[PDB]
RNA sequence: GACUCAACACGGGGAAACUCACUAGUUUAAGACAUUGGAUGGUGAUGCAUGGCCGUUUUUAGUUCGUGAAUGAUUUGUCUGGUUAAUUCCGAUAACGAACGAGAUCUUAACCUGCUAAUUAGCGGCGAGUACACUGUACUUGCUGCUUCUUAGAGGAACAUUGUGUGUCUAACACAAGGAAGUUUAAGGCAACAACAGGUCUGUGAUGUCCUUAGAUGAACUAGGCUGCACGCGUGCUACACUGAUAUAUAUAACGAGUAAAAUAUGCUUGCAUACUUUUCCUCCGCCGAAAGGCGUAGGUAAUCUUUAUCAAUAUAUAUCGUGAUGGGGAUAGAUUAUUGCAAUUAUUAAUCUUGAACGAGGAAUGCCUAGUAAGCAUGAUUCAUCAGAUUGUGCUGACUACGUCCCUGCCCUUUGUACACA
């Protein structure tokens, strides 16, 4: 006997739950979907309760912590950007990077639309961090939809 | 100054059609000289509420109160205990800090509903539960409400 | 038969019905001259002249008061009834009048018709006032 | 400071510097001759 | 033990593990520091 | 209040094609405007059909660069 | 003190094995599981000390466990 | 019948569902309810340090609810409704007669 | 911890037990693993190891590419000038053509679709009236023609629209009229290129490295400081009054937010153990008590009950007073009634009284201000066992003024001079 109001924010906990989990079970594939393997997630979701831009993100930080070099592995997962369909890509890693002195390095194509609103619901974003021997990498990953029409883009047939 | 110019139809049923404050001085006036109620004592070292701090200073305000609360019951059909206190609420200045409203003292406004209630003018009944005015009292303030209304038109 | 129309400017609301009768226009359960500011009733007094007492002594308009302060509601109360006048006129009483009654009602003013937009923005950032800041110090 | 008493137009203002009195016991005075701020008759 | 049911010590955050900054409003128990960043995956927007 | 370049190039783009059926009017004009765009916010669909106007009022009275 | 019964011990060992999923909370003062009429505080210990000896893997998150029987697990464990 | 959600379309899909299902059966339904959209608002600050320019920014719960009634059989209509419903959307099923 | 903006009502920091990284002290192994070997945690140090986040430059308009062109660092594009919310564009153009940032887009207020309808809402009609009008009325109780009105689903309206005008007659803007909408109709959120050796490892079982681990830098428990002050500097509240100090009456809203325990009985001898409803939120009622607060209760997991046909105040009207630091003023402490909290003492919260400081509108100076906005008046939410004088959401009282400029200040461009480049 729970009100919607508490009912909502019960399930906002819940799915706070579910983002994590499916963040740390879904590291050797893409995403393959949510159930409203699997039996053993099922059995432990029910006991405790009672293209793919996150892949492709997952993909690069694997190829950083297994000791694969930044720039070969940044040029790779983007060339499958660029023939997954995704006009372009926004790939920035931070940390370290072999020296004592904190850089980054911004690799930019095409349109890269950065800001308002429309950007925000096209564009859909990826940011994973990870550890490292003396620091932490962090990776950031802006894939963006192919566009409704972009009200921007104009043209007369 | 009192009076003053109608365009529109009166009706002249109740007391809805006469002003606030002159009926509750004329109904004080008339409480006063036909002693139904006591003053009464006990109200007297009491100040009206906690935020005013100090004495009203007019020798009658009790009578004022007895005569508004039948106003105000009239005027809604159901009200409560604390409907005076917010109506009566005052500023309360809690020396350095700030104004806030507070309501008045629940004691006082309680007896004088106990006191109307044994004149009879307000009944209590399950259904309903806020205080209403009975069907005696309904003519009694009309006769009343029509009673002043002919002096004070012409 | 009866019309009834709507008056809103600032947060008060008003719901005006105008009904054929003797001249009852009564604000719910108060009259019109017992409010107690006559200042405002200069204001609602306003209307009532330019159309005409023996024309509203043939109908009655029954007026709600529902929230907003003394200003807000008067303007709603005015905004109601110059409504309901210009409605009635249009469908019950006289259509000859109602030209020239609307002409001189916007002559007159703007915001006795229709009322105004004006009202209370979001609070943004930087003080207590809406347009206010604290007092940085140095 | 003040040094007005109650021992000795009809506005309030007016006669209290007429009479060197005090604003209530000018009102008062006033009363008397006749038989917060008003307009007048 | 002394464990109560009252104060700032009757629950903690229920991510962040520190008890400091705890808003419950709505019943959520949750440290408003993760909060900043859950957020989104709960689902609960930033518009104006 | 100006405009930007998409305005711009749009009205450019616009009117080469069916110019005939556009007409003096400021309402007509933003009709036809509507109906051949395809772009689905109408504030700025009104802002370009109004260049579209202030540039067919420049028409029959001297070169217009283009068109 | 707080010494174990070997109950207890048995008791979480074949409530493993039979569940064959098993979460037993990063919170240690709760008198009693929702899933198990056993105090928690004998539990986490044997828990750790299990994963400690190379039987059980913990995915691991804030204020769970997520602890799941290893397919070479319940052989060492039966006994 | 009455359902409530957080976003606008996956309601208004249902009760298009719910008023094409209305007319196909002939029932004594009533009209749409529109019940006022509830927003619920919550404060937090940006800045996790206690240096800056304090921010401050609100989410807003943007809750639904609209209301039907229907005079028929419960067991359809619970069926119709888990047939083209989504996930995202929850209902509590009310009878009438008259 | 933090030192001009970019701190100083900030760390969500309104600190009675841990709480707190601190102190006077007391305890535990709760050292996993194979006496002994042997680690996790840590509010220990390092934001001068970091990530993320943030605060700035910076709410302004700048950044970059391809090609081309001019030993090299490099220059052009990225600009004489005209307009602008902005390299936003027009234009002459060794430049031409592209990507960003700008833009644009949307909630809310706002006008309309006599669309679209009714829960828990409104307008009516009649079944019986309370009293008067006169050949309906203020108010109830039961049902339903209907949904502009209580509410909202999509959409549209607004685009310098038109006309009189300026402009290289191109890009532009002015007045007036229709129009609710003529500074984008207005506040907002997204905030790049690049950087700070700005803050944060005291927010994380995110975080490297140096450090502690049985007498813990782990955890728990008794008492204390952050609340003390010779004093100085910030944000605020109350005021220095007669447009006022004070009491009565009526006219009034939006955002709101709301359900691993009390008590009873039994055994032993008020304490422990055991089972029953849900006492564990706001509360309307009838009383107790000035009040605080309590008693048995309506309602509600919520347009239903608090409560919103209504929650405040400056106002409105009459009254005691009538500009004398006064009765303004409320600092101060004393006497106490109850709640919050097993703990209010460093008197939390509080109904009552007494006590009576300065304060004649504040110097050198500074902050905010372009229209429901200044300013004043209040109200809801947060952290809450209790406590706003804090921050935020909302409403009322609707003003004094420009409608632009570089003279101050903070930023920007160009030209120029440098012996500066940690600039």
């Amino acid at each position: 006997p729970i009100s919607k109001k508490r009912k909502f924010i019960n399930d906002g906990v819940f799915q706070a739950e579910l983002n994590e989990f499916l963040a740390r079970i879904l590291a050797e594939d893409g995403y393959s979907g949510v159930e409203v393997r699997i039996r053993e997630l099922t059995s432990l979701v029910q006991k405790r309760f009672f293209l793919c831009a996150m892949a492709q993100a997952e993909s690069l930080r694997y190829k950083l912590l297994k000791g694969l070099a930044v720039r070969r592995a940044c040029y790779g997962v983007l060339r499958h950007i660029m023939e997954s369909g995704a006009k372009g890509c926004e790939v920035i890693v931070s940390g370290k990077l072999r020296a004592q002195r904190a850089k980054s390095m911004k690799f930019r194509d095409g349109y890269l639309i950065s800001t308002g609103e429309p950007s925000k619901r096209f564009v859909n974003t990826a940011t994973r961090s990870a550890q490292l021997k003396q620091g932490v990498l962090g990776i950031k990953v802006k894939i963006m939809l192919p566009t409704s029409i972009l009200p921007d883009n104009i043209s007369v047939l | 100054r009192l009076l003053e110019p109608v365009p529109f139809v009166k009706t002249n049923n109740c007391i809805k059609d006469v002003d606030a404050d002159l009926f509750i001085r004329s109904y004080a006036t008339h409480l006063k000289l036909h002693n139904k109620i006591t003053y009464p004592k006990w109200c007297t070292f009491v100040k009206t509420g906690k935020g005013r701090k100090l004495a009203p200073l007019n020798e009658d305000w009790y009578f004022i109160r007895a005569s508004s609360i039948l106003r105000r019951l009239y005027l809604h059909p159901d009200i409560g205990v604390g409907f005076l206190r917010r109506q009566f609420s005052s500023k309360q200045r809690r020396g350095v800090a700030p104004n806030h409203t507070s309501l008045a003292s629940g004691k006082i406004l309680r007896s004088i509903l106990q006191q109307l209630e044994n004149l009879g003018y307000v009944e209590q009944n399950p259904k309903k539960k806020g205080r209403r005015l009975t069907t005696k009292g309904e003519n009694a303030i009309n006769n009343f409400a029509r009673y002043i209304n002919k002096k004070v038109y012409n | 038969k009866r019309v009834q129309t709507f008056g809103k400017k600032k947060t008060a609301v008003a719901v005006a019905t105008v009904t054929n009768g003797k001249g009852l226009i009564k604000l719910n359960g108060k009259n019109l001259d017992l409010v107690e500011p006559y200042i405002l009733k200069t204001k609602v007094y306003e209307p009532l002249w330019l159309i005409g007492s023996g024309k509203l002594k043939n109908l009655d308009i029954r007026i709600r008061v529902k929230g907003g302060g003394q200003t807000s509601q008067i303007y709603a109360i005015r905004q109601a009834i110059g409504k309901g006048i210009i409605s009635y006129y249009q469908k019950y009483v006289d259509e000859s009048t109602k030209k020239e009654l609307k002409d001189v009602l916007l002559r007159y003013d703007r915001s006795l018709l229709v009322g105004d937009t004006r009202r209370c923005e979001p609070k943004k950032f930087g003080g207590k006032g809406a347009r206010a800041r604290y007092q940085k110090s140095y | 400071k003040l040094n007005h008493a109650v021992f000795i137009v009809i506005t309030p203002s007016a006669i209290a510097e007429k009479y060197k009195v005090n604003l209530s016991v000018a009102r008062a005075v006033i009363n008397h001759l006749a038989d917060s701020q008003k307009l007048y008759t | 033990v002394h464990p109560k049911k009252y104060g700032q010590g009757s629950r903690q955050c229920r991510v962040c593990s520190n008890k400091h900054a705890i808003i419950r409003k709505y019943n959520i128990n949750i440290c408003r520091q993760c909060f900043r960043e859950r957020a989104d995956i709960i689902g609960f927007k930033k518009y104006r | 209040r100006v405009r930007t370049k998409t305005i711009k190039r749009a009205a450019r783009q616009i009117v080469e094609k069916y110019y005939a059926k556009l007409t003096l009017d400021f309402q007509i004009n933003k009709k036809i405007t509507e109906e051949v765009a395809i772009i689905p916010s109408k504030r700025m669909k009104n802002k370009v059909a109004g260049f579209v106007t202030h540039l067919m009022k420049r028409i029959q009275k001297g070169p217009v660069r283009g068109i | 003190y707080s010494y174990i019964p070997k109950q207890n011990k048995k008791l979480i060992y074949e409530y493993l094995f039979k569940e064959g999923v098993i979460v037993v909370e990063k919170d240690a003062k709760i008198p009693r599981h929702p899933h198990l009429n056993v105090p928690n505080l004998h539990i986490m210990m044997t828990l750790k000390s299990l994963k400690s000896r190379n039987y059980v893997e913990e995915k691991y998150n804030w204020k769970h466990q997520y602890f799941i029987l290893n397919n070479e697990g319940i052989e060492y464990l039966r006994e | 019948i009455a359902l409530t959600s957080k976003n606008l379309r996956a309601i208004e899909k249902v009760c298009s569902d719910i008023m094409k299902g209305a007319k196909e059966k002939n029932l004594n339904v009533s009209g749409p309810v529109r019940l006022p959209v509830k927003t619920l608002r919550i404060t937090t600050r940006k800045s996790p340090c206690g240096e800056g320019t304090n921010t401050w920014d609100r989410f807003e719960l943007r809750i639904y609810k609209r209301l039907i009634d229907l005079y028929s059989q419960c067991e359809v209509v619970t069926q119709m409704t888990s047939i083209n419903i989504d996930p995202v959307v929850e209902v509590e099923v009310i009878i009438t007669d008259s």
